[PDB]
C-alpha cells in the first residue's frame, strides 16, 4: 500500500507507476520535435530554446551524431539524454568492430529499447527520463526513423513528432499522408525536405522561428550532419518566398 | 552497486504471491492473442494494436520465429516480450543445438523459457515478466504441439485457447468450433472468425498477424543440396495471404 | 585438404576434396570440407578436422541469432569478423584454415582465414596441403568475367590438380555455388573420378569358420 | 521533519542538510577539549585528559603520525586510531617512495578525501571524531582542523571539544602575542596552558590529566605527560 | 501517501528527481563563484568568508586545477567538489595516457557530466552537494561550463552559482551587452573581483578574502595560473573604487 | 608415454543388410605386462551402443559419463537416445576437452528405431565425426584392422555372415598386435533383437 | 614486406609492396598492406599479418569512438593508439607500423612504431625486410616539400630497388595519396617497376 | 538504500515460526491434492489437477506426477515452475551418485538433499521459499519401497500413507480410517481413488483430473517397473471402482 510506486515492480492493476513518472519527466524541457522522410534522406527538426543570455547557444542541443551515418534527437532532461548518447555511440562503435558493417537504424533502437527495458524489470536502475529518436538512410531499408521510450517500447515510423505538443504536429501530419497518399515526402533534394518540415512545424504550433529557435539534423546517404544557425537561415528565406 | 540481493515476490499471509498475481493482471489488459491446433498443423494469431497512424505496423512483429519449426505469441507487455524472444532463440542453441546438432522439441524449449520466467519470480532484485506466451511448434517425434506460458512460470498443453482480453469469450467460441478431425485451412477459418470478435476497428491483413506450423517449406530453407534439410515448418503469412481468406469468410 | 574459391560475373563457387587422413593413413575416404554457415554464405576448411568444423558452427549459430536479433540477411564480411578474431584470440592453436564466400544484399564476396587469424581477399584463393597444386591451375586458367560454368570448371579442375597431385587429398570434389538473384547450390560428390575396382575375389566366410566360446542375449527393454 | 531523513548519510534533508553527518559532529562537541597553536617555528597542541573514574587512567588524546607530524582528538577513540593510522601510511608513502616528509597542507587533502568518501555511500556512516593536526615540513609551522564533514582549515590556533569556545575567543583576543613566540617552545606551551583553562569549568587540571606535544624546527614531534609537564601547572 | 523524496534515483509523479532538488539547496547555501569568458582565455573568481583573525591568509586554497590547462571552482559543500576534481584529474590523466594530446575542455565538461549524472540513478548513492564552474584553454579557442548536480552541463559567457548567485548574473548579463567584441583577459581579472565584492552584499555580517585564477592563450600561454601579489592588489584596489 | 599405447584394446564396427555388428578385444595391460582378460570395451544406452579404445581410466569415465548423458536426456525427452543424435553428444563432449583431450578413439554402432537404418560412426580424441556406410576402426592395431576391413569386407552381409566376417578381421587384427587381444567379444544387432558371442582366440 | 611513407609540400604519401609470405611461398601476391584507420589517416602495416589486421581493427574502432565524441583526431592521436597497444603487447606482437595522416592545420605526418613500441616522428620513413637495401638510396635521394609528382617517382624508385632485392618483396607497388583535395589510390605494375 | 523495500524473508515471528515458510504452506493448501499410499507388494500415486476445461490437453500432459529416476517418483503439490526446478537438481543428484558409486540412490539420500536446499531458502539468502510440497514414491536395496513427505521448510518424514495440497486434514482421517499393512496394491490403488472422490471440491471425479502411477515390482520379470498410468488406463480403472 506504498512502495509498489518508488520501484520498478507491478501495482495491483498491474501497472509500473515508475515508467509512467518517466514519460512525465521527458516533457520537462518544453520542447518539441518531429521527423520526416524523403526520397533518399531523413530530417529531425527540434526546437531551440535558450531561455538565458548567458548561455553558449551552440552548445545547447539535443540533437547527436551517434555515428556517421546515425543522427539521434532526445526529448528529456539533458543529463539523462547525454547518458543515453554515450551509450548509443559506444554500442554504435562496438558493432562495427565486431560484425563488419555499420550498425542499422533499427537494430540500434531495438538495442537501447532492450536495455531500457532492462531498468523497467531490475530495481536498483530506475529508467531514463528520454524518448529517443532515431534516424538514418539505412543501406538496405532506405530513410529510416525509430523511436523508443522508458517503457523499452520501439517501433519504426512513416514520420514522427515528440514532446508537449506532440498530438497538434501528428495530426497535421495524418491529415498530409491520408492527402499525398504516399508514405513520404517526394522530393529528390534533402534542402526541400528541410523546408516542408519547419513548413508543418509552423503550421502545426502556431508560431514563427527565426535562425536561433531551431535545431536541424539531416540524414543522407552515408552522412548524418546537424546544419548551422545560417543554413537553417538559408532554409527560412526560402520558405517565406513561396507563402 | 545492486543492493537488491533480496526476493521482490514474497507469499502474503494469504498464500497468494502478490507480483505474479500482477503480472497476471497486466496480461488481461493486454491485446487478445489465440492458438489452434488442427490435426495436420498450428496456427497462432494476434492483432497489430498500432501505437499511432503514422506508425509502420511491419517494424512490430507480435508473432516471432524461435526456431524453424517453433513460433511464439503473446497478451502482455510488448517490451518483455521481445527480450523474452531473444533470449528464448539463444537457449535453444546453448542448451540443446550446440550439443545435440539438431533444435530442441517444442515442449523442452518450452520448458527453457518456463525456467527463465520462473527465475524472474525468485531472484534477487526483479519483477516478474508481465507476459502471457503461446509456443507452436513440431518435432519428429511428439507431432504438433500448442503450450502457454504463465509469468509464474507454469505451462499447460493446449488443443486450442485464447489469452489477454477477449480471452473468456474466445475460449467459449472455440469450444463450440473445435474437433480432433481438423485439417489446418479449417484452423485457420476459425482462428479469423475467433479474431473478429475481439477487434473493433479494421480487419485485413494489415492489422491483424498470423502464423502457422505446417509443412516444411523447401523454398524458403534458401539452399538446394543436403537431402536431410527439407526447410522451416514455421511460415509467417503476409498482408495479402490473410486477405485472400477473407474474401470468404 | 585441397581446398579452392572462384569468383565469377554472378556469384562465387568454393570446392573441395573429400580425403580426410590420419598420419599417412586415410581416415574418411568421404568427408564433406563444405560448411553451412547460413543459407547464403557457405565455408571450405582445410587443417585440424575437428577444429574447422566447430569454428564452423560456433559462427553459424551466432550469425543465426543476429540475422533473428537484426531481421537481416547475414553478411560474409560479419562471418568473417568473427571468425578472425576468435581465430587470432587462440594465437593459432586452432588450426582451421578456411576459405569464406558467399552472397548477400550488398554483393558476392570471397576471403581467406588463416589460422593465426589474417584475412586475404581475391578472385581466386586455395588452401591445404594441395593449396599448391591448385594455385598452379588457377593461376594458368583464370581469367576475368567468367561465367558460372567456367568459374566451376575452373575450380572443378584445381581440386583435381591436388587430388592426383598431392598425397594429403584425393577421393571426391564436393562443390558449391553460391549466385546472386538464387538460392546457393551445394553439389555433393560433384564427381567422383576415384571409384575403387570390383574385387578380384570374394572373402565370403563358410559359416562355422570362427571358434564360438560363449553364447547369450542382450536385453534393452524396461 | 529531522525523523525522515536521519537514517542514513545517503538521504538529503529538504533544507539541503546531511544530518548524519550532524550528529557525527555532535560527538566532538560532547569531546574533551583540546587546543593548538602555532608561530613560525614551533606548533604546538594542548590536551585535557578525560577519566571515567578516580579507579580508571586518563585515556590520551594525542598520536604521533611521523617525526615532523602528529594530531590530537575528539570524539570517538576508534575513529581516531583509524584516522591517524592513514595518515601514519600515508606519512610513511612518501617516505619510501619519494625520500619526501609528506607536507602537512596534503596531510588535510587526504584526511578530507578519506572522510568525504563515507558521506555519499550507503552502509558507511560518517567518521565521528575531530583532529587537530599539527606539522612543520618545507614550508614552516602549521595547524590543520579537521571535521568529519571532510571541511580541513589551516588556521593559527583553535579548539574543538566541550565548552572549546572559552579557548577559541582567547586565541583570537591574543594573535600578536603567540605568533610572534619564536625560537622559545616553553612561552609557546605556556600559551597554550592559559588556552585550554578558559574551557575548564568544574576541575583544576593536574598532572595526570594534561598532555602536551610540540613539533617544530629544531624540535621534533614528542608527546608530554606525567611529571614532565609538572611546570606548566 | 508520498515519501517521494526520501530515495535517490525515485521519480515523483511529477517525473522529478527530489532528492536532486534538495541537493541543490545546499549548492545554494554554499558561498558565491563566478567564472568570465574572454577573448582569448577564462578567469575564475570566489569568496572565502573569513570566520575568524585565526584563519591564515592565501593559505585555504578553493580553486583546483586539472592537468595544466583547465581549472576548477565549486559552491556548495567543498568535500564533494573535491572528490568531483580527484574524478576530473584522473579523467584527464587517462585521456592524456591514451591520445597524447591534453584533453579538450568540451570533452572534460562530458567526462563530469557523465559522472554526476551516475549519482542521480542509484539509491545506494547521494546526489552531489556542488555547482561547479570549469573551463580552459584547447585547440580551438577558450571555453566555459557549469556543471549541476542533476548533471545537466552548458557552455557559458558568464557563470555563477552559491549564496550570491542573483546579484553576479545581473552583473554579468551587462557585461556581455556592453562588450559584445569580446572582453580581453586583463579586464576580465579586474571585473572579477568587481563581481565577487557586489555579490558580497549577500552575507555582508563576515569579512572575507578573495581567490582568483586565470587560463589564457596570451596572458598565461594557455596554462591555468592564480593571481598572486601585483596583480590581485590591483584587482581588489579596483573593486574598491567601483564599490564607491 | 603415449596414453593411447599404454592399456592397448581394439574396436571395430561394420554394417550389412538391416544389421550392423560392433566387437573388441578383452585385453588391459600396462605395457608388456598383461593385467586383465575382461576388460570389456562395448557398452549400450538403450538400442545405442558405444565401444571406446586409449587409456582405459578415460574409457572408464566416458563410459560413466555417457551414461549420465543419456539418463538425463531419456527423462526430459521421454525416449531413447538415436544413433544419430547420440554420435552428436559424443562429439560436443570430447570437443569440451579440446585443449586437454581424453586419450580415447570412440566408435558408435547402431540401428534408428524409428526409420531402421543401420548406423555406425568414428571419432578422433577431440570430436571429430567420421561418418561410415561400411566399417569404422579403432586403437593400436587400427592399421592391421583398416587392411582386414578393406579386403574382406562386401556390402549387404546378413546377420550370420556379418559375423564371420568382422571376426575374422578382428582376430586377424589383433594376432599382429603385441598390446590387442587376450580374448574377444562380437555383438550382432538387428532392429529388434541384439546377440553377443565371445570368440576363441590365441592368449599370447 | 618493404613499406614507406613519405611527407611532401601538400600531404603526404604511403608505398607498400603487395607481397605476403609463408617462408619461401607466396600466400598472396595483391595484399592491401595499406590500411585505412580514419578518413585521412591510414597506415603501412609490416610483420605477422595476423598481428597487424587485429592492431589496426582495434584502432579503427578507437578512432571511430573518438571521432563520435571528440571530431576528428590528430596524426598524433592515432599513433599514441598504436603506440600503446604495441608497446603494452611487446611480448605477444611481432608487428612494425608506419602510420601516416594528413590535418588540414598539420599539414603531412608520419610516425614510425617499430618492433619495440617506441614512436618516432619523420619526415619520411621506411620499414619492412626489405627496407635495409634502400637506407642508401633514400638518404641520398629524399628532399623536402617535394612535388606529388617528385614523391610518387622517389616512392616508386626506391621500393623497385626494395622488391628488386628482397625475395621477401613483390607484386604490385600500392600508393595513396592524403592531401586537402581527398584520398587518391595509385597502382604500378612489374612492367613498369622493373624497368626503372 | 534498498533496506526499504527488503522483506526480510528469513526470520522468525515472535512465536518462533518461519512466516514465509507459513504462507507458503498456507499457499500449497489451495494447490490441487495429491495422495500416495504404501503397499506390501508396491506403491501408488494419485493426483487431481485443479479444474482446467475441455479443450486442455491429456496426452502431453504430466503436471503433477514426475519421474526422477529409474526407481524414484513424485507427486507434487503447489507451483510448478518452483517444482521444476528442484526436480531437475533431484534428476542431477541421483545421477551424480550413479556416476560416484555405481548404485542408483537410496531414496532417503535423494529426499534429504532436496528437503536441505529447501531449508536453504529458509536460513540464508534472502530469497522466497519454494512454494512446493513433495510426495516421494521409490524403491531400493536397503528398505525396499519407500513414501516420503517434505514441504517447505525443509522438513521430510516417512509414511505409509500420506496426503499434500487441499483438504489434507480430510483425507489424512479418511486413509487412518481403511488402510492396513497387509495390503495388496491393487487395493492401495482403490483406497487413493475414493479418498480424492470424497474430498474433490468439483461435482464428479472424471479421467481428464486425474493423474495415476505405480512404483510395482513386476510379479515375474522380479525387478521393479514404473508406470504412469494413461488417460485411456485411468479411464479404465475408474470404471471399475464403481466411478464410471
Ligand atoms: C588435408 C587432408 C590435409 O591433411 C586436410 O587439411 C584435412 C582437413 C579435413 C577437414 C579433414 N586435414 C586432416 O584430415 C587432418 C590432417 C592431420 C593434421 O592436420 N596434422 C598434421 C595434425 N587430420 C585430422 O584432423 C585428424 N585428426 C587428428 O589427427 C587428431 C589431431 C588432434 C590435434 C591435437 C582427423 C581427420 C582424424
Ligand atoms: C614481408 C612479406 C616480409 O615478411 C611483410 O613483412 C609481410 C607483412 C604483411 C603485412 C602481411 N609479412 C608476411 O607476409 C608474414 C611473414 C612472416 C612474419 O613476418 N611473421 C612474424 C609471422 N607472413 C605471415 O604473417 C603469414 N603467417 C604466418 O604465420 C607466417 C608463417 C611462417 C612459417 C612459420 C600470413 C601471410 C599467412
Amino acid at each position: 500500500a506504498g512502495y509498489d510506486r518508488h520501484i520498478t515492480i507491478f501495482s495491483p492493476e498491474g501497472r509500473l507507476y515508475q515508467v509512467e513518472y518517466a514519460f512525465k519527466a521527458t516533457n520537462q524541457t518544453n520542447i518539441n520535435s518531429l521527423a520526416v522522410r524523403g526520397k533518399d534522406c531523413t530530417v529531425v527538426i527540434s526546437q531551440k530554446k535558450v531561455p538565458d543570455k548567458l548561455l553558449d547557444p551552440t552548445t545547447v542541443s539535443y540533437i547527436f551524431c551517434i555515428s556517421r551515418t546515425i543522427g539521434m534527437v532526445v526529448n528529456g532532461p539533458i543529463p539523462d539524454a547525454r547518458n543515453a548518447a554515450l551509450r548509443a555511440k559506444a554500442e554504435a562503435a562496438e558493432f562495427r568492430y565486431k560484425y563488419g558493417y555499420d550498425m542499422p537504424c533499427d537494430v540500434l533502437a531495438k538495442r537501447m529499447a532492450n536495455l531500457s527495458q532492462i531498468y523497467t524489470q531490475r530495481a536498483y536502475m530506475r529508467p531514463l527520463g528520454v524518448i529517443l529518436t532515431f534516424v538514418s538512410v539505412d543501406e538496405e531499408l532506405g530513410p529510416s526513423i525509430y523511436k523508443t521510450d522508458p517503457a523499452g517500447y520501439y517501433v519504426g515510423y512513416k514520420a514522427t513528432a515528440t514532446g508537449p505538443k506532440q498530438q497538434e504536429i501528428t495530426t497535421n501530419l495524418e491529415n498530409h499522408f491520408k492527402k499525398s497518399k504516399i508514405d513520404h515526402i517526394n522530393e529528390e533534394s534533402w534542402e526541400k525536405v528541410v523546408e516542408f518540415a519547419i513548413t508543418h512545424m509552423i503550421d502545426a504550433l502556431g508560431t514563427e522561428f527565426s535562425k536561433n529557435d531551431l535545431e536541424v539534423g539531416v540524414a543522407t546517404k552515408d552522412k548524418f550532419f546537424t546544419l548551422s544557425a545560417e543554413n537553417i537561415e538559408e532554409r527560412l528565406v526560402a520558405i517565406a518566398e513561396q507563402d | 552497486t545492486d543492493r537488491y540481493s533480496f526476493s521482490l515476490t514474497t507469499f502474503s499471509p494469504s498464500g497468494k504471491l502478490g507480483q505474479i498475481d500482477y503480472a497476471l493482471t497486466a496480461v488481461k489488459q493486454g491485446v487478445t492473442s489465440l492458438g489452434i491446433k488442427a490435426t495436420n498443423g498450428v496456427v497462432i494469431a494476434t492483432e497489430k494494436k498500432s501505437s499511432s497512424p503514422l506508425a509502420m505496423s511491419e517494424t512490430l512483429s507480435k508473432v516471432s520465429l524461435l526456431t524453424p519449426d517453433i513460433g511464439a505469441v503473446y497478451s502482455g507487455m510488448g517490451p518483455d516480450y521481445r527480450v523474452l524472444v531473444d533470449k528464448s532463440r539463444k537457449v535453444a542453441h546453448t542448451s540443446y543445438k550446440r550439443i545435440y546438432g539438431e533444435y530442441p522439441p517444442t515442449k523442452l524449449l518450452v520448458s527453457e523459457v518456463a525456467k527463465i520466467m520462473q527465475e524472474a519470480t525468485q531472484s534477487g532484485g526483479v519483477r516478474p515478466f508481465g507476459v502471457s506466451l503461446l509456443i507452436a511448434g513440431h518435432d519428429e517425434f511428439n507431432g504438433f504441439s500448442l503450450y502457454q506460458v504463465d509469468p509464474s512460470g507454469s505451462y499447460f498443453p493446449w488443443k486450442a485457447t485464447a489469452i489477454g482480453k477477449g480471452s473468456v469469450a474466445a475460449k467459449t467460441f472455440l469450444e463450440k468450433r473445435w474437433n480432433d478431425e481438423l485439417e489446418l485451412e479449417d484452423a485457420i477459418h476459425i482462428a479469423l472468425l475467433t479474431l473478429k470478435e475481439s477487434v473493433e476497428g479494421e480487419f485485413n491483413g494489415d492489422t491483424i498477424e498470423l502464423a502457422i506450423i505446417g509443412d516444411e517449406n523447401p523454398d524458403l530453407l534458401g539452399y538446394t543440396g543436403i537431402p536431410t534439410d527439407k526447410g522451416p515448418r514455421f511460415r509467417k503469412l503476409t498482408s495479402q495471404e490473410i486477405n485472400d481468406r477473407l474474401e470468404a469468410l | 585438404t585441397t581446398i579452392v574459391g572462384v569468383k565469377f560475373n554472378n556469384g562465387v563457387v568454393i570446392a573441395a576434396d573429400t580425403r580426410s587422413t590420419q598420419g599417412p593413413i586415410v581416415a574418411d575416404k568421404n568427408c564433406a570440407k563444405l560448411h553451412r554457415i547460413s543459407p547464403k554464405i557457405w565455408c571450405a576448411g582445410a587443417g585440424t578436422a575437428a577444429d574447422t568444423e566447430a569454428v564452423t558452427q560456433l559462427i553459424g549459430s551466432n550469425i543465426e541469432l543476429h540475422s533473428l536479433y537484426t531481421s537481416r540477411e547475414p553478411r560474409v564480411v560479419s562471418a568473417l569478423q568473427m571468425l578472425k578474431q576468435h581465430l587470432f584470440k587462440y594465437q593459432g592453436h586452432i588450426g582451421a584454415y578456411l576459405i569464406v564466400a558467399g552472397v548477400d544484399p550488398t554483393g558476392s564476396h570471397l576471403f581467406s582465414i588463416h589460422a593465426h587469424g589474417s584475412t586475404d581477399v581475391g578472385y581466386y584463393l586455395s588452401l591445404g596441403s594441395g593449396s599448391l597444386a591448385a594455385m598452379a591451375v588457377l593461376e594458368s586458367h583464370w581469367k576475368q568475367d567468367l561465367t558460372k560454368e567456367e568459374a566451376i570448371k575452373l575450380a572443378s579442375d584445381a581440386i583435381q590438380a591436388g587430388i592426383w597431385n598431392d598425397l594429403g587429398s584425393g577421393s571426391n570434389v564436393d562443390v558449391c555455388v553460391m549466385e546472386i538473384g538464387k538460392d546457393a547450390e551445394y553439389l555433393r560428390n560433384y564427381l567422383t573420378p576415384n571409384v575403387r575396382e570390383e574385387k578380384q575375389k570374394s572373402y565370403k566366410f563358410p559359416r562355422g569358420t570362427t571358434a564360438v566360446l560363449k553364447e547369450s542375449i542382450v536385453n534393452i527393454c524396461d | 521533519f529531522r525523523n525522515n531523513y536521519d537514517g542514513d548519510t545517503v538521504t538529503f534533508s529538504p533544507t539541503g542538510r546531511l544530518f548524519q553527518v550532524e550528529y557525527a559532529l555532535e560527538a566532538i562537541k560532547q569531546g574533551s577539549v583540546t587546543v593548538g597553536l602555532r608561530s613560525n617555528t614551533h606548533a604546538v597542541l594542548v590536551a585535557l585528559k578525560r577519566n571515567a573514574d578516580e579507579l580508571s587512567s586518563y585515556q590520551k588524546k594525542i598520536i604521533k603520525c611521523d617525526e615532523h607530524m602528529g594530531l590530537s582528538l575528539a570524539g570517538l577513540a576508534p575513529d581516531a586510531r583509524v584516522l591517524s593510522n592513514y595518515l601514519r601510511q600515508q606519512c610513511n608513502y612518501s617516505s619510501l617512495v619519494f625520500n619526501r616528509k609528506l607536507a602537512v597542507e596534503r596531510a588535510g587533502h587526504l584526511l578530507c578525501d578519506k572522510a568525504q568518501k563515507n558521506t555519499q555511500s550507503y552502509g558507511g556512516r560518517p567518521y565521528g571524531v575531530g583532529l587537530l593536526i599539527i606539522g612543520y615540513d618545507k614550508s614552516g609551522a602549521h595547524l590543520l582542523e579537521f571535521q568529519p564533514s571532510g571541511n580541513v582549515t589551516e588556521l593559527y590556533g583553535t579548539a574543538i571539544g566541550a565548552r572549546s569556545q572559552g579557548a577559541k575567543t582567547y586565541l583570537e583576543r591574543t594573535l600578536d602575542t603567540f605568533i610572534k613566540i619564536d625560537g622559545n617552545p616553553d612561552e609557546l606551551i605556556k600559551a597554550g596552558v592559559e588556552a585550554i583553562s578558559q574551557s575548564l569549568r568544574d576541575e583544576s587540571l593536574t598532572v595526570d590529566n594534561l598532555s602536551i606535544a610540540i613539533v617544530g624546527k629544531d624540535t621534533p614531534f614528542t608527546i608530554y605527560d606525567g611529571e614532565a609537564v609538572a611546570k606548566y601547572i | 501517501g508520498t515519501g517521494y523524496d526520501l530515495s535517490n534515483s525515485v521519480f515523483s509523479p511529477d517525473g522529478r528527481n527530489f532528492q536532486v532538488e534538495y541537493a541543490v539547496k545546499a549548492v545554494e547555501n554554499g558561498t558565491t563563484s563566478i567564472g568570465i569568458k574572454c577573448n582569448d582565455g577564462v578567469v575564475f573568481a570566489v569568496e572565502k568568508l573569513i570566520t575568524s583573525k585565526l584563519l591564515v591568509p592565501q593559505k585555504n586554497v578553493k580553486i583546483q586545477v586539472v592537468d595544466r590547462h583547465i581549472g576548477c571552482v565549486y559552491s556548495g559543500l567543498i568535500p564533494d567538489g573535491r572528490h568531483l576534481v580527484n574524478r576530473g584529474r584522473e579523467e584527464a590523466a587517462s585521456f592524456k595516457k591514451l591520445y597524447k594530446t591534453p584533453i579538450p575542455i568540451p570533452a572534460f565538461a562530458d567526462r563530469l557530466g557523465q559522472y554526476v549524472q551516475a549519482h542521480t540513478l542509484y539509491n545506494s548513492v547521494r546526489p552531489f552537494g556542488v555547482s561547479t564552474i570549469f573551463g580552459g584553454v584547447d585547440k580551438n579557442g577558450a571555453h566555459l561550463y557549469m556543471l549541476e548536480p542533476s548533471g545537466s552541463y552548458w557552455g557559458y559567457k558568464g557563470a555563477a552559482t552559491g549564496k550570491g548567485r542573483q546579484s553576479a548574473k545581473a552583473e554579468l548579463e551587462k557585461l556581455v551587452d556592453h562588450h559584445p567584441e569580446g572582453l580581453s583577459a586583463r579586464e576580465a581579472v579586474k571585473q572579477a573581483a568587481k563581481i565577487i565584492y557586489l555579490a558580497h552584499e549577500d552575507n555582508k555580517e563576515k569579512d572575507f578574502e578573495l581567490e582568483i585564477s586565470w587560463c589564457s592563450l596570451s596572458e598565461t600561454n594557455g596554462l591555468h595560473k592564480f593571481v598572486k601579489g601585483d596583480l590581485l592588489q590591483e584587482a581588489i584596489d579596483f573593486a574598491q573604487k567601483e564599490i564607491n | 608415454s603415449d596414453p593411447s599405447s599404454i592399456n592397448g584394446g581394439i574396436v571395430v564396427a561394420m554394417t550389412g543388410k538391416d544389421c550392423v555388428a560392433i566387437a573388441c578385444d578383452l585385453r588391459l595391460g600396462s605395457q608388456s605386462l598383461g593385467v586383465s582378460n575382461k576388460f570389456e570395451k562395448i557398452f549400450h544406452y538403450g538400442h545405442v551402443f558405444l565401444g571406446i579404445t586409449g587409456l582405459a581410466t578415460d574409457v572408464t569415465t566416458l563410459n560413466e559419463m555417457f551414461r549420465y548423458k543419456t539418463n538425463l536426456y531419456k527423462l526430459k525427452e521421454e525416449r531413447a537416445i538415436e544413433p544419430e543424435t547420440f554420435t552428436q553428444l559424443v562429439s560436443s563432449s570430447l570437443y569440451e576437452r579440446r585443449f586437454g583431450p581424453y586419450f580415447v578413439g570412440p566408435v558408435v554402432a547402431g540401428i534408428n528405431s524409428k526409420s531402421g537404418k543401420p548406423f555406425i560412426a568414428g571419432f578422433d580424441l577431440i570430436g571429430c565425426i567420421d561418418e561410415a556406410k561400411d566399417f569404422i576402426v579403432s586403437g593400436t592395431a587400427s592399421d592391421q584392422l583398416f587392411g582386414m576391413c578393406e579386403s574382406l569386407y562386401e556390402p549387404n552381409l546378413e546377420p550370420e555372415d556379418l559375423f564371420e566376417t568382422i571376426s575374422q578381421a578382428l582376430l586377424n587384427a589383433a594376432d599382429r598386435d603385441a598390446l590387442s587381444g587376450w580374448g574377444a567379444v562380437v555383438y550382432i544387432i538387428k532392429k529388434d533383437e541384439v546377440v553377443k558371442r565371445y570368440l576363441k582366440m590365441r592368449q599370447d | 614486406t618493404s613499406i614507406m611513407a613519405v611527407t611532401f609540400k601538400d600531404g603526404v604519401i604511403l608505398g607498400a609492396d603487395s607481397r605476403t609470405t609463408t617462408g619461401a611461398y607466396i600466400a598472396n601476391r595483391v595484399t592491401d598492406k595499406l590500411t585505412r584507420v580514419h578518413d585521412k589517416i591510414w597506415c603501412c602495416r609490416s610483420g605477422s599479418a595476423a598481428d597487424t589486421q587485429a592492431i589496426a581493427d582495434i584502432v579503427q574502432y578507437h578512432l571511430e569512438l573518438y571521432t563520435s565524441q571528440y571530431g576528428t583526431p590528430s596524426t598524433e592521436t592515432a599513433a599514441s593508439v598504436f603506440k600503446e597497444l604495441c608497446y603494452e603487447n611487446k611480448d605477444n606482437l611481432t608487428a612494425g607500423i608506419i602510420v601516416a595522416g594528413y590535418d588540414d592545420k598539420n599539414k603531412g605526418e608520419v610516425y614510425t612504431i617499430p618492433l619495440g613500441g617506441s614512436v618516432h616522428k619523420l619526415p619520411y620513413a621506411i620499414a619492412g625486410s626489405g627496407s635495409t637495401f634502400i637506407y642508401g638510396y633514400c638518404d641520398k635521394n629524399f628532399r623536402e616539400n617535394m612535388s606529388k609528382e617528385e614523391t610518387v617517382d622517389f616512392i616508386k624508385h626506391s621500393l623497385s630497388q626494395a622488391i628488386k632485392w628482397d625475395g621477401s618483396s613483390g607484386g604490385v607497388i600500392r600508393m595513396v595519396v592524403l592531401t586537402a583535395a581527398g584520398v587518391e589510390r595509385l597502382i604500378f605494375y612489374p612492367d613498369e617497376y622493373e624497368q626503372l | 538504500g534498498s533496506r526499504r523495500y527488503d522483506s526480510r524473508t528469513t526470520i522468525f515471528s515472535p512465536e518462533g515460526r518461519l512466516y514465509q515458510v507459513e504462507y507458503a504452506l498456507e499457499s500449497i493448501s489451495h494447490a490441487g491434492t495429491a495422495i500416495g499410499i504404501m503397499a506390501s507388494d508396491g506403491i501408488v500415486l494419485a493426483a487431481e489437477r485443479k479444474v482446467t476445461s475441455t479443450l486442455l490437453e491429456q496426452d502431453t500432459s504430466t503436471e503433477k506426477l514426475y519421474k526422477l529416476n529409474d526407481k524414484i517418483a513424485v507427486a507434487v503439490a503447489g507451483l510448478t515452475a518452483d517444482a521444476e526446478i528442484l526436480i531437475n537438481t533431484a534428476r542431477i543428484h541421483a545421477q551424480n551418485y550413479l556416476k560416484t558409486y555405481n548404485e542408483d540412490i537410496p531414496v532417503e539420500i535423494l529426499v534429504r538433499r532436496l528437503s536441505d536446499i529447501k531449508q536453504g531458502y529458509t536460513q540464508h539468502g534472502g530469497l522466497r521459499p519454494f512454494g512446493v510440497s513433495f510426495i516421494y514414491a521409490g524403491y531400493d536395496d536397503r528398505y525396499g519401497y519407500q513414501l516420503y513427505t517434505s514441504n517447505p521448510s525443509g522438513n521430510y518424514t516417512g509414511w505409509k500413507a500420506i496426503s499434500v495440497g487441499a483438504n489434507t486434514s480430510a483425507a489424512q482421517t479418511l486413509l487412518q480410517m481403511d488402510y492396513k499393512d497387509d495390503m495388496k496394491v491393487d487395493d492401495a490403488i482403490e483406497l487413493a481413488l475414493k479418498t480424492l472422490s470424497k474430498t474433490t471440491d468439483s461435482s464428479a471425479l472424471t479421467y481428464d483430473r486425474l493423474e495415476f502411477a505405480t512404483i510395482r515390482k513386476g510379479a515375474n520379470d522380479g525387478e521393479v517397473y514404473q508406470k504412469i498410468f494413461k488417460p485411456q488406463e485411468i479411464k479404465d480403472i475408474l470404471v471399475k471402482t464403481g466411478i464410471t
